[PDB]
RNA sequence: GCACCGCGCGCAGGGGGGCCGGCGCGGCAUCUGGGAAGACUCCUAAGGCGCAAGGGAAUACCCCGUGCGCCGGGGGUUG
């Protein structure tokens, strides 16, 4: 059985030993990386007995750090259908396209990767979806996309750079909102290789904090990865 | 210790291995007629100075160190000349450097071994090893992989004609290299000619005669008629 | 200083703390200065300090 | 040597599949504030069996295909050892039966 | 004070709090040729039909944000009129970036969106054929 | 280049190298692009070392693909003639794979070098 | 010219300490009109921290701060002039890695990280630049690395025996300096001083001098006296 | 609450402190111990090792002299 979660836009589905998160699709019939599926119908077919209306794509923890917070207890995303997103580390296009799937139709998903082969997969993958535009360009760059890019709701960053603070930085200051979004996954294996993770982290959101954000809670993703953790703040409130 | 040491063939200097590793190594050279200490030469290695050997004539010295690198360093500015890499020895063990019409600056010795403790033993031509600067990566003029066991010791002809290079944990490894067509000879040492374990070997300074001494501790000898 | 943190049991629950170098000043390393001064006297000794007293 | 290779392999997958979802089934997080105003006002907001059997379970599970992949990889590493002790030359690798470890510096020329 | 916004489709002005002029464009491959005039900074018909006024330099001021394009358009020499470079214009774009829905019934009552991510694509495309396949 | 994760410290290459060697020694080590190609897939490799000197590179690149995509660090050395006589071959190796067991004093060398290789990183 | 008198006192609070001061000059810059302008000079220094502070010398205070994710910082020196608006602060700290900051426009922030020492334990005591480009760091393990800041790559690394007066078998490297003739003084842990020709990166003289370890050195203009200090 | 002719006692916790003593984590020039360890070194012996069979057994462990191989010791004149 598929219910609402607490957050809009994402359901769970239900069973005797299981517990699955899921997406409304937004290309019915049609999946991208190879993801299990589930059909469903509003009540009010039963001489029918048949799964037609809703397609719920699932969304797998242990590929999106996105879903390993959403587990994890994160309290809200700031994203809502109808929102704008902005996000960094386009990885071959399998969060974006759910997260497409979140904004839904109205809502607006702006992808950026520098690697080009996930940059082939990022435009295979916005020919059919709509709602998402990709662009390949390093996202330490943004003066080559503010062209491409309006004014947006919230950034979501996960990318590999040691100066991951400084990427968010500029483009929260020329696209983040007044009080605006941020959901950062920190990889302390990509930022220091020596330190403790949790020094590594309090140095990261020392810097955002410098930043001009407003660090509202931290949760790390250790069910699921390693050495990962997930910053959910506010920017100017 | 005192261990391992090399006089000049003018006879003029002698120069000692320090016995201090901590990644580099040290050598002092001391004047012989008064044994007095005059320079010291340091190279940067892992374990230190595997071998080194005194130019033709005798103004400077060459020296391999382990993880494979080798520096010439003069006595006349005495300091380094020039550092080059053998191709790929994983740690240099043995040195040596003969031969004569090479490059009048760099002492006029013209071939230079270096064997490895993998058993590889590179042979190099000292003209090429110029672009005074001195190229970072030669090519070896020859690369043998005929033996297999760590290469123990390796000597040249004073006339610069014949190169013998001897592994000793293997019962009987030797060979024999003519130069400069840089070819094993192939039809000795036979199956049944009774090195040992070659420890020690040396030739004659008319270079007629190749001197091998195992570690059962016997010498045996042979004339090298052409 | 700062205040430690409450922990409920499963989450934590701080205070962020940034009210100490305003302008002045960041404050010393005591652990990298204690490091710094044992390279520098690595194994001697001092002489006695001073004249005589207890 | 190959039909281990094979059965590691699947058991591998077994093993991945698993562990997914044994994790799917069942200081972590902080939250920062402003000021101590602010998190006793947190504080005071935060004091205004089927499971267990089947998390039982699944960890029994795990457990076992943990022991057989580890004896599967014992196993593929004891028959790589086989060959190298039985390879057409002096081979390093492996101990003998009296607790030597054959060790050999020669090069494969 | 002349201000130069970039949008995918065109340019607004608004020297006098309030916005004054425009200059819109819609659906053709010279918006992305206009795309990579402006990632140099070069020549542009609409940009220099912008900047075209006939009287004079009233006062000698420009201001956009990045100084590539700032040192581009001093040297086109067809009005002699010069910009000024981003000193923390971020209030100043970043607000009207932000407030553009009140410059939409102004310009164009509709939403170019779609020309928008036709401009992405096109250039998308044009960067993975830079390295082709 | 697109060597980007390069060990180019010469006390680093001399302790890849060594690990490498002793790796050899105990038979914990696959050696040339092939079978390291296939360790890397089944999952099995603990570390795996690529040579920067091959004269067509791609004939390598492929494997920091599957490396990204299983998680598991890759490194360049410099000269496949020296990993080649590294790992005891006298052929030019250039790509060797160094796996891990249940216990070993080289399954503590490879967590410590795969600690080295972060820091590279 | 020979007055010696202390203008200005800046005191910092409890528990502070200064490491290291280097100032940064501009070259000189020509008005329109002939005049000349002389060089903007700042000051910056380190407190054993992972910080570099910029003092404002008019306010009598710090004026910026700024901090990378690495160590605590123990040694640092600006690239000299070859490029002329762009020169950067190298710092050399305790785990290692070479970390590098920019300075334009009166900005501080953290540039990015040249490279690292592959041992944990390699900590960098001193650092001065031979040329544009090249820098000498000196390491506590004995060590003396060139690197190159272009490519961020290691040129060589010239090292040290072990120190034969008592235990402590590491010598540390406490200054390095260089000569306008493109070698390099070192002062080290041995109480010896040692010269390295740059053209190659080795050792061409090693004067034992002090009986305790060498702290500081310090060069003629043209290359002519050293000063050494222990 | 006990005693209204009292200190003190059981109990809830709010805050800070002696940072007194233990625990955890980090580094640590050295020192100690173990492993690995240079191939001149040890490599257990003039013999040993491996694989597949065969017999015997304290029956988890082990021992012994057939067929294949892999080394080693001695001896060993340009096969």
């Amino acid at each position: 059985i598929v219910e609402p979660h607490r957050h809009k836009g994402v359901f769970v589905a239900r069973g005797g030993k299981e517990d699955l998160l899921c997406t409304a699709n937004l290309v019915p019939g049609e999946s991208v990386y190879g993801e299990k599926r589930i059909s469903v119908e509003t009540p009010g077919s039963g001489p029918d007995a048949v799964a037609t209306k809703t397609e719920y794509r699932i969304w797998n923890p242990f590929r999106s750090k996105l879903a390993a917070g959403i587990l994890g207890g994160l309290e809200t995303i700031y994203m809502k259908p109808g929102s704008k997103v902005l996000y960094l580390g386009a990885a071959s296009g399998t969060s974006v396209s759910h997260v497409a799937d979140i904004v839904g139709p109205t809502g607006a998903v702006y992808a950026v990767e520098f690697s080009h082969r996930s940059g082939r997969d990022l435009i295979n993958m916005a020919t059919r979806r709509t709602n998402v535009i990709p662009i390949v360009e390093d996202a330490r760059k943004p003066m080559a996309y503010r062209m491409l890019v309006p004014m947006v709701d919230v950034i979501f960053a996960d990318v590999a750079q040691p100066d991951q603070a400084r990427i968010v930085g500029i483009n929260a200051r020329l696209f983040l909102k007044q009080g605006g979004g941020l959901l950062i996954s920190i990889k302390a294996s990509c930022i220091d290789s020596t330190a403790p993770p949790e020094q590594v982290f309090a140095s990261e959101v020392q810097k955002l904090r410098e930043d001009k954000f407003f660090p509202k809670e931290q949760l790390t993703l250790e069910p699921y990865e390693r050495d990962h953790a997930m910053v959910s703040c506010v920017y100017l409130q | 210790t005192m261990e391992r040491f090399r006089v000049s063939p003018c006879g003029r200097y002698m120069a000692l291995v320090a016995s201090d590793k901590k990644g580099g190594g040290m050598l002092n050279i001391i004047n012989v007629g008064t044994m007095q200490w005059i320079a010291q030469a340091r190279i940067d290695g892992r374990h230190g100075v595997a071998d080194f050997a005194w130019w033709s004539d005798g103004n400077g010295l060459t020296i391999a160190g382990r993880d494979g690198q080798v520096t010439e360093w003069s006595m006349i500015t005495r300091r380094t000349v020039g550092i080059w890499r053998d191709e790929g020895s994983i740690g240099g063990t043995v040195m040596a450097l003969g031969g004569r019409n090479g490059p009048a600056e760099l002492g006029g010795d013209r071939w230079v071994a270096i064997g490895s403790n993998s058993g590889i033993l590179n042979v190099y031509d000292r003209n090429d090893l110029i672009e005074i600067r001195i190229k970072k990566y030669p090519t070896p003029t020859r690369v043998f992989e005929q033996l297999t066991t760590s290469i123990s010791v390796v000597a040249f002809s004073p006339d610069g004609q014949l190169l013998a290079f001897g592994s000793q944990h293997k019962k009987d490894a030797l060979r024999l290299v003519h130069l400069p067509s840089c070819t094993v000879y192939r039809n000795w040492p036979t199956e049944q000619t009774p090195l040992g374990r070659v420890t020690a070997i040396a030739f004659s300074s008319k270079s007629d005669v190749l001197a091998v001494g195992n570690d059962v501790g016997r010498v045996r000898l042979w004339e090298i008629r052409g | 200083k700062n205040p430690k943190d409450k922990r409920v049991g499963s989450t934590a629950y701080r205070v962020v703390s940034n009210g100490g170098d305003p302008r002045l000043a960041p404050k010393a390393k005591k652990q990298s200065l204690n490091l710094k001064q044992a390279l520098l006297r690595r194994d001697r000794v001092a002489k006695p300090r001073g004249g005589f007293f207890v | 040597l190959g039909y281990v290779r094979t059965m590691r392999n699947i058991a591998a997958k077994e093993l991945k599949e698993l562990e997914e979802r044994y994790v799917l089934a069942g200081p972590k997080k902080i939250v920062f504030f402003e000021g101590v105003e602010e998190r006793q006002q947190a504080l005071e907001k935060q004091k205004a069996r089927r499971k267990q059997l089947v998390l039982e379970k699944l960890a029994r599970k795990v457990k076992a295909a943990r022991k057989k992949l580890k004896a599967l990889a014992d196993a593929e590493y004891e028959l790589e050892l086989q060959q190298a002790k039985m390879a057409k030359t002096a081979t390093s690798g492996g101990f003998t039966k009296s607790g030597r470890r054959i060790k050999v510096r020669e090069r494969k020329r | 004070l002349f201000i130069l916004t970039e949008t995918s489709a065109g340019y607004a002005l608004f020297k006098a709090i309030k916005y004054k002029e425009f200059a819109k464009f819609d659906s053709a491959a010279i918006a992305v040729e206009e795309a990579s005039g402006i990632l140099e900074g070069k020549v542009t018909p609409k940009l220099a039909s912008l900047l075209n006024e006939l009287k004079d330099e009233k006062k000698v001021t420009l201001a956009v944000h990045d100084t590539k394009l700032s040192n581009s358009i001093t040297k086109l020499p067809g009005i002699n009129i010069k910009p000024i470079s981003g000193s923390m214009t971020d209030d100043l774009f970043r607000a009207i970036r932000q407030h553009l829905y009140n410059l939409i019934p102004g310009m164009e009552p509709s939403n170019f969106d779609e020309m928008n991510l036709g401009l992405a694509h096109s250039l998308s495309r044009h960067k993975l054929k830079f390295s082709p396949e | 280049s697109a060597a980007w994760p390069k060990a180019e410290d010469p006390a680093l290459v001399q302790e890849l190298l060594d690990c490498v060697q002793q790796a050899s020694h105990y038979r914990q080590l696959k050696k040339g692009a092939n079978e390291t190609t296939k360790s890397v897939n089944r999952g099995t490799s603990e570390l795996v070392i690529l040579a920067a000197d091959t004269q067509p590179l791609s004939i390598v690149l492929h494997i920091p693909l599957i490396c990204e995509e299983k998680n598991v660090p890759y490194v360049y050395v410099p000269s496949k003639v020296a990993l080649g006589r590294a790992c005891g071959v006298s052929r030019a190796v250039i790509a060797v794979s160094l796996t891990s067991n249940e216990a070993s004093d080289l399954n503590s060398k490879i967590r410590a070098l795969r600690d080295k290789v972060e820091r590279l990183a | 010219n020979g007055g010696w008198y202390q203008e200005v006192i800046i005191p910092g609070g409890k528990d502070r300490s200064v490491d290291g001061l280097v100032w940064v000059t501009d070259p000189d810059e020509e008005m329109a009109d002939g005049k000349i302008i002389h060089g903007k000079s700042r000051l910056f220094s380190i407190g054993y921290t992972t910080t570099i502070t910029e003092w404002d010398l008019e306010k009598a205070r710090a004026k910026k701060h700024a901090s990378g994710q690495h160590g605590e910082i123990w040694c640092f020196g600006v690239q000299p002039l070859p490029a002329a608006q762009n020169r950067k602060l190298v710092a050399g700290t305790v785990d290692g890695n070479l970390v590098l900051y920019s300075i334009e426009d009166g900005d501080l922030k953290f540039q990015k990280t040249l490279t690292r020492t592959p041992s944990k334990k390699t900590k960098f005591v001193s650092i001065a630049f031979q040329s544009h480009n090249i820098v000498i760091v000196g390491c506590s393990n004995s060590t003396i690395c060139a690197y190159d800041v272009r490519t961020g790559t290691m040129l060589r690394q010239m090292t040290l025996g072990t120190d034969l007066t008592g235990g402590s078998k590491n010598i540390i490297v406490w200054a390095v300096k260089c000569l306008p003739n493109g070698d390099i003084v070192s002062g080290d842990s041995t109480g010896q001083v040692c010269i390295w020709d740059g053209k190659t990166y080795t050792q061409a003289q090693r004067i034992q001098s002090h009986t305790q370890d060498v702290l500081c050195l310090s060069v003629s203009a043209d290359g002519s006296k050293i000063i050494s200090g222990g």
